[PDB]
């Protein structure tokens, strides 16, 4: 007769949550500004504007 | 010796109805050959050594060459306090290059009132044209096949105005986009190579 | 890394009493080089029971 | 599916290229299956009524 | 990013001129020669009824052809 | 060997016309082949080797090769404080490993290749091609438009509007 009998379950979802921490915390794209050209921007240039911005 | 006429009279429904006389076909084939190369970044001679002060972006080593020099070639680096030059590999297919961080040596001049002891800016001189032998892909060929035949009969006549993106401009003007050598296959083909 | 000042420059030039300014001299440098170290290693094995 | 906690490329993003597929999030509230406004009332009617 | 500076400028030399007038130019010089500002016109055809305000915004007299834009991508 | 200029002639219903010669006809070749072994990727040059230089900062250090070795000849490694050099024998089909200079070779072609599948994609771009160049664009069943707005667009591009990219979709994750 231990408290552990009845903590099971709790303590799988709590490892489990922070499992999604750890893997959600390293992996997703911390970059804003999703900058995207057209088809015709004579690439010698185009880095030109990613220079610039 | 890259493209003959005889090739391009032949794709272009061109050689039993001429349609254009030569010298303008050598006019038009300059024309789609320097239209080519600065929209996806070439040239057409080697060895191009090209002498330019390099801004190192940041500290971290955030150079950037203009002229995306050869592939394992060392490009050298000198001035901005190196007092020893030193030389440097690229990238192949990309310019963005790392200045280490390590010194290996900073000749400064404290104390000066002719040149108020700034600095000479950091300079680099390094060879384009890696392109020796000119083995250039058919994929460039064929579009520029593709853009003298939409030039030899296009002389400015017809208006030839193809829609973009949907909504109307505001001021109610027939479009955007007329464009050689984009509103016909070109830029699709020469496309495969631009990253 | 460390300091390496070349020479001292030539400053003072002993100039007449008349005019308003001095004039120029010659500037130092200071040689900002750096230098590495290295490492020493190796390695040995014995038996157990050959040891006791 | 491989995105899961504990997985191979478990927090990536997930790249298609080509042939846009279409995903849509299911709410699922399940938070007043047993009507808690609805049930407590009902609560206090059977409480109330013992005089308590 | 480092007042006055002279240059002397233009990669003239050996008389540039890459691409942007042997287009453009000729291509605007022939509009100008057989289309002058006179009819709205329409994609490959005279007149569209449309039975409301012409779209001749800019294929009256303006730069439709690729000159301008062979202009735009010597620019970029 | 691959794909004989028979079959082209016979594919395309291009033979009694002096107008497609046999170099304008290589030239279309090379240039369906090309972009075949870069849409789907199919290693189309001789054993060819590359030097090239590697970085660090990737914490574990994930390493790109800009070229993609053959399929598994061992990468070495050496310089950027790589005591020893050392081989690595890489997964097939992509260049994403793990942990500077390096050296390696890309270029997988001895045995004949190009299942059934890409040809098609290939004849198609060549059927477009050597009867559709860079004017008159075109709309629907190739017939033209007096649309008062603009045009359709984008339907003389080759490979996209007839075959190849999708007929190639196929060998493709």
């Amino acid at each position: 007769n231990t408290p552990l009998q009845a903590i099971g379950v709790p303590v799988a979802l709590y490892d489990a949550l922070m499992a999604r921490a750890i893997d959600s915390a390293d992996g997703t794209p911390n970059s804003k500004w999703l900058v995207t050209a057209s088809r015709d921007l004579d690439d010698g240039q185009a880095k030109e504007v990613k220079e610039g911005i | 010796t890259l493209l003959p006429l005889q090739t391009i009279r032949e794709h272009a429904k061109c050689d039993d109805n001429p349609r254009v006389t030569d010298d303008l076909l050598k006019l038009y084939r300059e024309a789609a050959f320097e239209a080519a190369e600065l929209y996806t970044g070439l040239s057409f001679t080697p060895e191009k050594t090209i002498v330019e002060p390099i801004r190192l972006k940041g500290r971290r080593g955030k150079i950037i060459l203009s002229a995306t020099p050869i592939a394992g070639r060392p490009v050298v680096f000198y001035g901005g306090g190196l007092g020893s030059p030193l030389e440097l590999i690229p990238r192949p297919g990309s310019n963005v290059l790392f200045f280490p961080y390590g010194s290996p040596d900073r000749f400064q001049t404290w104390g000066d009132c002719h040149t108020c002891d700034v600095e000479s800016q950091l300079m680099a001189t390094y060879v384009t044209g890696r392109r020796c032998e000119n083995s250039v892909p058919a994929g460039i060929i064929i579009g520029i096949l593709k853009l003298i035949a939409w030039n030899i009969n296009n002389p400015g006549d017809e208006v030839m105005s193809v829609r973009n993106t949907l909504n109307a401009n505001a001021q109610g003007l027939i479009g955007g986009t007329n464009n050689g050598a984009v509103i016909s296959g070109a830029q699709d083909e020469w496309f495969r190579y631009r990253r | 890394t460390y300091m390496k000042i070349a020479d001292y420059g030539q400053l003072g030039e002993y100039t007449c009493d008349a005019k308003c300014d001095a004039e120029f001299g010659e500037p130092g440098n200071i040689r900002h080089l750096e230098g590495k170290t290295y490492d020493y290693r190796g390695v040995f094995c014995f038996n157990r029971k050959n040891l006791q | 599916e491989e995105t899961k906690p504990g997985g191979d490329n478990g927090g990536e993003i997930i790249f298609i290229a080509g042939t846009d597929v279409k995903v849509q999030e299911m709410k699922n509230d399940l938070s007043d299956i047993h009507s808690k406004v609805p049930l407590d009332d009902q609560a206090r009617t059977i409480a109330g009524n013992f005089g308590i």
